[PDB]
């Protein structure tokens, strides 16, 4: 064992996944409903903010949490 | 030692770390998880992208099973391959730092070495620190340990030993006060 696997994580990470973009301005949707999506990893974004999802429908970050973010749609989940 | 731990909690990481004390304490072995858990905490906190991969949710569980292997899936007790197996199948893999903390917790329980603290106003000269030495000797007389010292209290030529979990009071503050208060109540 050593302590640069993260070289090796890091590696392993960026192929496995084709996913992982930049985090800092992206997040993924761990739950939706009733009224109300959990996403992830949607760092750096503001309270009252104006996000937008996939489809093009807009919510906005009501909750900013430690591991998720609380973000209500405005439309139909 | 009885393959009990030494505190039994219902708390998510608590419950997982007390298992794997047991099953780990039971098979043969402590000393190689520990330094598998120890490991994880250091990584944990030097490697970012470890610490941002455990808290990632989004990701699916093979996912994480072919990472954690490109980590290594030698070096680490079967116990502790198999612990990671369940936590991945769980959704629990975030606790695990939390776990590995808890449980180099009881294994520092089991040591026997302690470091004891004593608190005086007074700055403790080299030859009066020798005869403290002698005292807590004495006192334990059975049991090595390591000496810590701490001088910036408000009471004065007092002694205030902490060790571990047990605080004893020899401060001559307490004893003003003492006699201060039955001074008052003597209801002459």
């Amino acid at each position: 064992l050593s302590t640069g696997e993260a070289s090796v994580v890091l590696a392993e990470k960026i192929k496995g996944i084709t996913q992982q973009n930049d985090i800092t301005e992206y997040g993924t949707v761990i739950s939706i409903g009733d009224g109300i999506a959990r996403v992830f990893g949607l760092t750096k974004v503001q309270a009252g903010e104006m996000v937008e999802f996939k489809s093009g429908i807009r919510g906005m970050a009501l909750n900013l949490e430690t591991d998720n973010v609380g973000v209500v749609v405005l439309g139909n989940d | 030692p009885g393959d009990k731990p030494p505190a039994i909690e219902d708390s998510i990481h608590g419950k997982y770390a007390g298992v794997l004390f047991s099953s780990a304490s039971s098979n043969k072995s402590l000393n190689k998880v520990a330094e598998d858990m120890k490991y994880f905490n250091q990584l944990y906190k030097e490697s970012e992208v470890f610490k941002s991969f455990l808290n990632n949710v989004s990701l699916k569980r093979n996912q994480q099973r072919d990472i954690i292997s490109a980590l290594g899936k030698t070096n680490f007790n079967p116990a502790t391959n198999n612990l990671l197996e369940t936590l991945i199948e769980n959704k629990r893999l975030d606790s695990l730092p939390k776990i590995a903390e808890k449980y180099m917790d009881y294994y520092r329980i089991l040591n026997k070495q302690e470091s004891i603290t004593i608190i005086s106003a007074q700055e403790l000269t080299a030859a009066e620190k020798q005869k403290v030495e002698q005292g807590l000797k004495k006192g334990n007389a059975n049991v090595q340990f390591t000496v810590v010292y701490q001088v910036d209290p408000a009471i004065l030529g007092g002694l205030q030993m902490y060790s571990g979990n047990n605080f004893l009071d020899c401060s001559l503050l307490s004893r003003v006060n003492k006699l201060k208060t039955e001074i008052a109540k003597i209801s002459f």
